[PDB]
């Protein structure tokens, strides 16, 4: 009864790795922003 | 020497950087590190990392050590061992920062990476602001940023303030000084500059194109009112159109209608204008209102 | 003797040493103790290095010792046994450092390393400040920092400020006094010399170079403003155009619009802002507003 | 007489001593002992050394004595039964050491070795410093440290100031008085001499090295603010460029913006700063814009 | 610590307003205006840490720093 394989409610991956930051641009500013939306 | 003063060249700015940091030394016009807590809690933290463990449970009422927040300015092209001028400013309950000295302090920049640090001596007038200092070479320069400049035959100059006229006359003057096709104007604000490749080369460029001389086309007329200081100004090229203005407790030198002249240079403005007998603060509605009615022929902004 | 004046070389910089002493043999002007707890812990620290363990439980109130923060300069090429000058600041509630003497402080780098020892006895001035002194010759130098000089074929002459113009000169007049391609330019700020590999030959290059005069080219108009202090600071450069001003309380010398007329050198520009009548706080929001309108042809930066 | 004057021997240098004594023999004015709990262990410890046993639980309220911290110089080639002066500084709460005695104090290095041995009576002046005092010979060294003088064929003189100008000046001069390769240039602050191996003959090749005449070249302008002490400093290699400079309270000797002409030796600076009527606590924040804006052409440094 | 009481007296929160010219080119500098927001006195002698000047879109355009000239 216990041993009957089930799916749990949050199925797939329950964490996300960070994705690292684009490369920033050779212009003379420290201020970089990602691709915006 | 016209055109250094006109524009900027692309890729040759500045950036800012910002710290926290402590100032001690002084003369028991600090922190009150009761309304503070920040200033205890990092005095702590330098003595920790000095060597010097203070119980959690302590009580610390200090009277020379004053919490600041420092700024900076990153040149172009800035090298490591560089130093900068620093502003340090008070930023909780603290008094005075006269005699005090600033310790080591990261300014980091918009990445929040470390890009100088700051140590020094504040020089602090003494009217006069106290919770705000300088220190002239108080920072030095710790990383440095990778650029364009060298690469590629083209280069922008960017114009300080937007006009299709001054653009073709820079363009025109690069033109008349270094070939035919040396300079293109892209936007009322920026001229592209044909340049050699190479590092030398652009450099010795940019020191020949940055002492022209240009002849400044007149601008639009503009006349700029500033409440909050009560003061008016009006560049060169305002004129007014002939109506009568009246506002109270001002008459003819009369009647409350006074007539204003059509007027077409400069010097013909003020003469009309001070006909009046306006304070400068009736300036700024009687200037207001001609602007809607029609007879200032000028841009009326308010600073 | 004026590149010296406007250069600085590649890898001879200067750092930043800071350090935690104790100050002792005030007249009653030292630290409280009692909202201090760190100048006691670190007096028992230094006692039980010496080899008296003074017990836990027990009330100290001292009126004679004051903790201090040390703050030095590491010159470049320094060496151990040389002695430089060292800051002294209270941190907490002490009310003087008259005549105190500095004990022995190590004073560490960014990385937590001594690179110093201080000891030695404090000037204080004494309107002046009593929280903060001087030591000269206080610390003695004990490590050394490892350095690229004298290795490789190219240095660096990095400019106080960036200018393509300046680079271009200070590059021919090198190449004007020691050969063709002696020298390059690869920013505005970085002028690339070529030298010979060894090290008493690149002294010699060096000081060779280092004294020799350039006329320096005129630099951006620039007009600073310094509010904290209530000062204004025009350079040659600055030049105005004719536009007509207002302020409160200021009038012609008559009606309350002035005209500022057209000038071209420093010595106009004078002239026609002490025509004004203006304070040097009016004439920071006369400026400020000259700026905005357009009068003003030149960089206005508050400090 | 000028090379002993710029320059410093390597491996002659001076160490710092410290340590901790009891001075006795005060009017009254000495530790009050109960909140300084040391004083009285200390003394203890010293009876119980003499053979005096006092019981642990006994009240001691002593007048005439204060624990005090003794710092001290080790000098180069230091040998045992030299003397040498100390500096005698009150800890806590005492009051005078005005006619006082120290008692057998060891001295430590950094190492925590006894070094010397310091006793004798104290000079304090007597506006004057109460809590500090000097002992000339009041210390009598005990242990020499070994050193490496006298072997190998090379020996660094280190410049006071960097320079590579001055460098490559003491090298050419003791090249002109002793030898073609006598001397050599390592950096900017290091002259690396070759000597014949042995004692007598380095020690009588540093006396004719040191008492030689070196010119001393120019160095970098540069303008020294304290503003604690309130005092302002400038070298002769100072410049001025013309501008003009307006501060609160001070006008035409007329209009708040005074002219300042350009100054190319000191005496010029002076006159024009002179003439504009400022006080040296005005003249700090007018070198400060002015150093901003460009027209002070000198290192700006607050100490 | 968030349980802490922070009374601090030289510190003011203020609005930054800002006109983003035609052609604007990154690396060219703007006039700013900073403006207090709640019961604060006086902003004469202070100084404007960064600042993100963000658009209708609330993106950012320009970053403010800066000392502030007030009139007096």
């Amino acid at each position: 009864c216990a041993w009957i394989p089930a799916k749990p409610l949050v199925q797939g991956a329950t964490t996300a790795q960070p994705i690292p930051g684009p490369v920033p641009v050779a212009n003379g500013s420290i201020f970089q922003s990602a691709q915006p939306i | 020497e016209r055109i250094r003063d006109l524009t900027s060249v692309q890729g040759v700015r500045e950036n800012s950087l910002i710290g926290y940091g402590l100032v001690v030394g002084l003369d028991g016009t600090g922190d009150q590190t009761t309304q503070t807590p920040f200033t205890t809690q990092t005095l702590n933290n330098m003595l920790s990392q000095l060597g010097i463990t203070v119980p959690t449970g302590t009580n610390m009422q200090l009277k020379n050590v004053a919490a600041v927040m420092v700024t900076a300015s990153y040149p172009p092209f800035a090298r490591q061992g560089q130093t900068i001028d620093v502003v340090v400013s008070s930023m909780g309950n603290a008094k005075s920062l006269r005699g005090g000295t600033l310790l080591m302090t990261p300014l980091k920049g918009v990445d929040s990476q470390v890009y100088a640090l700051a140590q020094g001596n504040i020089l602090v007038g003494g009217v006069n602001q106290l919770n705000g200092g300088r220190i002239t070479n108080g920072a030095i320069i710790e990383r440095e940023l990778p650029t364009q400049f060298g690469a590629g035959n083209t280069i922008n100059l960017q114009l300080n303030d937007e006009d299709f006229t001054m653009a073709q006359q820079i363009t025109d003057a690069i033109n008349r000084a270094r070939g035919y096709g040396s300079a293109t104007a892209l936007d009322a604000r920026t001229v592209q500059v044909r340049v050699p490749s190479g590092n030398s080369s652009q450099v010795r460029f940019l020191a020949d194109i940055q002492n022209m001389e240009v002849n400044v086309t007149p601008q639009d007329a503009k006349v700029v009112i500033n409440s909050r200081t009560g003061s008016v100004v009006m560049n060169r090229e305002v004129t007014l159109d002939s109506c009568a203005v009246a506002q109270g407790n001002l008459s003819v030198t009369g009647g409350s209608l006074q007539s204003v002249r059509s007027s077409a240079n400069l010097n013909s403005v003020v003469r009309a204008l001070n006909a009046l007998g306006a304070t400068p603060m009736d300036l700024m509605s009687i200037l207001q209102s001609m602007q809607s009615a029609g007879c200032l022929r000028a841009k009326l902004e308010i600073i």
